[PDB]
């Protein structure tokens, strides 16, 4: 098969390599049980501005990406560096959560390598980012007849 | 249809033999390349033309620049060693005595002349006068530099003069051990004994042999000029290096599928997300072109190393002695 | 790009603005406002040997 | 070949130790410091050539020299799958 | 006493020789004769 | 003394070390570890991210093979020269100057060496020369006598 | 009508780039 | 199509490189054969083996 012929001459021929395939599967995840709090960075009211954006550290917990999908206008859930799925098996080191106020379209500018108006003066992502940017277009909360 | 040669028929017989009654001393010329132009490339400047993003992106392609630099340095050291083993074979620089009477033989064409400040012979000057902003500066501004050889032309001329002095004054004794002086007619008698001819043939026809040698030297000096292709084997490698440098420079103007061969316009017109995918193709293409240049230079350096080994063998056998090897 | 700007003696034509060479690179440009032919040449560079 | 900064140029002529280029060689000689000098092609020996004189050796010294020559190279064999992406 | 020599152009390749003064002196048609293709 | 063998040994060792170190390079990808790319990104993006690594490693391996071919050609030339020297100095007495040593070749002795061979060339170097007065020939009774 | 042979005429400067001692195509 | 063009150009370059290596080897063999011709047919060489 390797010589592409039916008549093999006298000699020694190398064909392929042998490998002992596995038979089990080990995980050995840490002993952490408490979940990560995703209600103080998503359900919290009165988010800060774009320039003075807050930053909360999430650590020593398990991040179950199931309560995140709770709002109906949950679009623009684009992940940079990873995939939207296959996140319930990765064991990261640190997770940060920020908040901004996009005017009406600057959500497309929050991405590695994208420019615009609010793209280099308030919050910039380099071309090494690993995360998921998400906006839910909150309009009924931070709006009134008297204007905000 | 090309003719292989004249149609001859030797009159073979069981009882006939052809013994020569005369002879003609002839001098032949053989050209052999020894070294090349030791070149060095600038990896960061050739692939990236005054661009910081390209320079930061090239570092992720592994240590290929180190491989290319080591290959070029090895080629340069190999060419230097080839020149050293071809020319620098003796450990003593001999000098021609003031009296230049060697029994009738006139070595005025091979021996160096003090009038020329280059200390070269009338034959060496003719050879140097035939083997030849500008191009060497336009290619230098793209990373292609040319390192000068270790042994200059004056040192090679002094080595040649020392070899000639040792061959004329001592013969073949200065290649084995100490230089033992010997009259040139006796040296020629020994050379004739080396090919079966007795000494009387030379000692009775010394003037005729000297005249034939002088005429052959003059004919060689004349034939070195007005020749379509005389120093062909050196011009071959010169033109090979020239064409290699030319194509390596012209490969920068290629697009390799990108929008343009220039980097500033791509960086100023496109966004980094697409600028990376637009410039990585150019980087890979230039790297592949440089790798092809390096491997072609390696093949050419192996060729020149073989030629230099042959030249050193000839210098050790034909010059430092009398070899019985035919042709 | 980068390069040393020196006064050049290369006479151009009234419709020419750029300048190339055998290596297919820019080596002379015409100033926009005050018409004068320059000579673009890269800075000094080489190899550091120890 | 360029410009050497850190070594003084002496007017003597020794054997080449560290090749630099254009006939310039460097060496660590003497107050020890790195010096630059034009390499010497060897000692100057003027053979006394005469039309009636010959030099016949009256003795000899048997010399045994050495010459190193590579013959074989290490035989390698790469595994494509294990090198490109193992397991 | 007037006469013009109206001609027609077409996509062709030409090898132009630039003089040291910056003017064109010669040119090769690159497709007329085999010698032009060789040049 | 044993520089010509250590030269090729170190050359092969450095070639192997460089071929191993080339695996650490990313070739523009997000990571040199392919398992991380398979575990983080989706297959549609994992394939695009791994094609670059595969192409880079294949190019490095082809470059290594080409360099090994050139070095093997050089070693073959050196081995042919060594076999010629063996056959002409050990199996006989060659008159080629500066081939079986520096001097008049008497005999040679081959010695084994790691990835090479060492010849012990025994030569004949004259010494203690003395100058005399020579003559081409002599004649006693009107007939020139030449040295036999 | 009449016809005349164009003896190597009709060559113009293709671009606005200066070149000296260069055989460009 | 740029990918196919680059791949086929790289294949042709690899073929030309292998052909150059084989041509250098055959040139060395031909030089050896010519030397053997000149030293064994056009004369009598005392070179052992
Ligand atoms: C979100 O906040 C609102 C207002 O405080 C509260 O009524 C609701 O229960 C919260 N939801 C979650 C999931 O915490
Ligand atoms: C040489 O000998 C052969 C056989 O003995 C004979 O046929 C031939 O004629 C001879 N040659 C001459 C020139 O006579
Ligand atoms: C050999 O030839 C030379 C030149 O052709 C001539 O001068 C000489 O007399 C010849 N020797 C003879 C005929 O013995
Ligand atoms: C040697 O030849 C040159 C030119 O051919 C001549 O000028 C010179 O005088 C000759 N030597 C002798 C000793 O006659
Ligand atoms: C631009 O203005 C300067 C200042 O008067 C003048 O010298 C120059 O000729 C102007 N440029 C052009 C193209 O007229
Ligand atoms: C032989 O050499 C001596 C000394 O150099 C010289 O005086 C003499 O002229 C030479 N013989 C001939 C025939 O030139
Ligand atoms: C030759 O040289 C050797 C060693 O130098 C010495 O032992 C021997 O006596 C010398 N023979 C003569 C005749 O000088
Ligand atoms: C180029 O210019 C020089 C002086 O600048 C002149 O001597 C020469 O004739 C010119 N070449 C031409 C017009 O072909
Ligand atoms: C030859 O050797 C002797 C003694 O070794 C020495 O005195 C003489 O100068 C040398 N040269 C000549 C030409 O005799």
């Amino acid at each position: 098969c390797t010589l592409k012929s039916f008549t093999v001459e006298k000699g020694i021929y190398q064909t392929s390599n042998f490998r002992v395939q596995p038979t089990e599967s080990i995980v050995r995840f840490p002993n952490i049980t408490n979940l990560c709090p995703f209600d103080e960075v998503f359900n919290a009211t009165r988010f800060a501005s774009v320039y003075a954006w807050n930053r909360k550290r999430i650590s020593n917990c398990v991040a179950d990406y199931s309560v995140l999908y709770n709002l109906a206008p949950f679009f623009t859930f684009k992940c940079y560096g990873v995939s939207p799925t296959k996140l319930n098996d990765l064991c990261f080191t640190n997770v940060y959560a920020d908040s901004f106020v996009i005017r009406g379209d600057e959500v497309r500018q929050i991405a590695p390598g994208q420019t615009g108006n609010i793209a280099d003066y308030n919050y910039k992502l380099p071309d090494d980012f690993t995360g998921c940017v998400i906006a839910w277009n909150s309009n009924k909360l931070d709006s009134k007849v008297s204007g905000n | 249809t090309m003719s292989l040669g004249a149609e001859n028929s030797v009159a073979y017989s069981n009882n006939s033999i052809a013994i020569p009654t005369n002879f003609t001393i002839s001098v032949t010329t053989e050209i052999l390349p020894v070294s090349m132009t030791k070149t060095s490339v600038d990896c960061t400047m050739y692939i990236c033309g005054d661009s910081t993003e390209c320079s930061n992106l090239l570092l992720q392609y592994g240590s290929f620049c180190t491989q290319l630099k080591r290959a070029l340095t090895g080629i340069a050291v190999e060419q230097d060693k080839n020149t050293q083993e071809v020319f620098a074979q003796v450990k003593q620089i001999y000098k021609t005595p003031p009296i230049k009477y060697f029994g009738g033989f006139n070595f005025s064409q091979i021996l160096p002349d003090p009038s020329k400040p280059s200390k070269r012979s009338p034959i060496e000057d003719l050879l140097f006068n035939k083997v030849t902003r500008d191009l060497i500066c336009a290619q230098k501004f793209k990373g292609l530099t040319v390192l000068p050889p270790l042994l200059t032309d004056e040192m090679i001329a002094q080595y040649t003069s020392a070899l000639l002095a040792g061959t004329i004054t001592s013969g073949w004794t200065f290649g084995a051990g100490p230089a033992l002086q010997i009259p040139f007619p006796m040296q020629m008698a020994y050379r004739f004994n080396g090919i079966g001819v007795t000494q009387n043939v030379l000692y009775e026809n010394q003037k005729l042999i000297a005249n034939q040698f002088n005429s052959a030297i003059g004919k060689i000096q004349d034939s070195l000029s007005s020749t379509p292709s005389a120093l062909g084997k050196l011009q071959d490698v010169v033109n090979h290096n020239a064409q290699a440098l030319n194509t390596l420079v012209k490969q920068l103007s290629s697009k390799f599928g990108a929008i343009s061969s220039v980097l500033n316009d791509i960086f100023s017109r496109l966004d980094p997300p697409e600028a990376e995918v637009q410039i990585d193709r150019l980087i890979t293409g230039r790297l592949q072109s440089l790798q092809t240049y390096v491997t072609q230079q390696l093949i050419r350096a192996a060729e020149i190393r073989a030629s230099a080994n042959l030249a050193a063998t000839k210098m050790s056998e034909c010059v430092l002695g009398q070899s019985k090897r035919v042709d | 790009g980068t390069g040393v700007l020196t006064e050049s003696n290369k006479k151009f034509l009234p419709f020419q603005q750029f300048g190339r060479d055998i290596a297919d690179t820019t080596d002379a440009v015409r100033d926009p406002q005050t018409l004068e032919i320059l000579d673009i040449t890269p800075c000094s560079f080489g190899g550091v040997s120890v | 070949a360029g410009c050497l900064i850190g070594a003084e140029y002496v007017n003597n002529s020794y054997e080449c130790d560290i090749p630099i280029g254009a006939g310039i060689c460097a060496s660590y000689q003497t107050s020890q410091s790195i010096i630059a000098y034009t390499m010497s092609l060897g000692a100057e020996n003027s053979v006394a050539y005469s039309n009636n004189s010959i030099a016949i050796p009256t003795n000899f010294t048997i010399s045994v020299t050495t010459e190193i020559l590579p013959v074989s190279m290490t035989k390698t064999s790469v595994d494509c799958t294990m090198y490109i992406c193992g397991d | 006493a007037a006469a013009y020599y109206v001609g027609y152009l077409q996509p062709r390749t030409f090898l132009l020789k630039y003089n040291e003064n910056g003017t064109i002196t010669d040119a090769v048609d690159c497709a007329l004769d085999p010698l032009s293709e060789t040049k | 003394a044993l520089g010509k063998l250590q030269d090729v040994v170190n050359h092969n060792a450095q070639a192997l070390n460089t071929l191993v170190k080339q695996l650490s390079s990313k070739f523009g990808a997000i990571s040199s570890v392919l398992n991380d790319i398979f575990s983080r990104l989706d297959p549609p993006e994992a394939e695009v991210q791994i094609d670059r690594l595969i192409t880079g490693r294949l190019q490095s391996l082809q470059t290594y093979v080409t360099q090994q071919l050139i070095r093997a050609a050089e070693i073959r030339a050196s081995a042919n020269l060594a076999a010629t020297k063996m056959s002409e100095c050990v199996l006989g007495q060659s008159k080629r100057v500066d081939f079986c040593g520096k001097g008049y070749h008497l005999m040679s002795f081959p010695q084994s060496a790691p990835h090479g061979v060492v010849f012990l060339h025994v030569t004949y170097v004259p010494a203690q020369e003395k100058n005399f007065t020579t003559a081409p020939a002599i004649c006693h009774d009107g007939k020139a006598h030449f040295p036999r | 009508p009449a016809y005349t042979n164009s003896f190597t005429r009709g060559v113009y400067y293709p671009d606005k780039v200066f070149r000296s001692s260069v055989l460009h195509s």
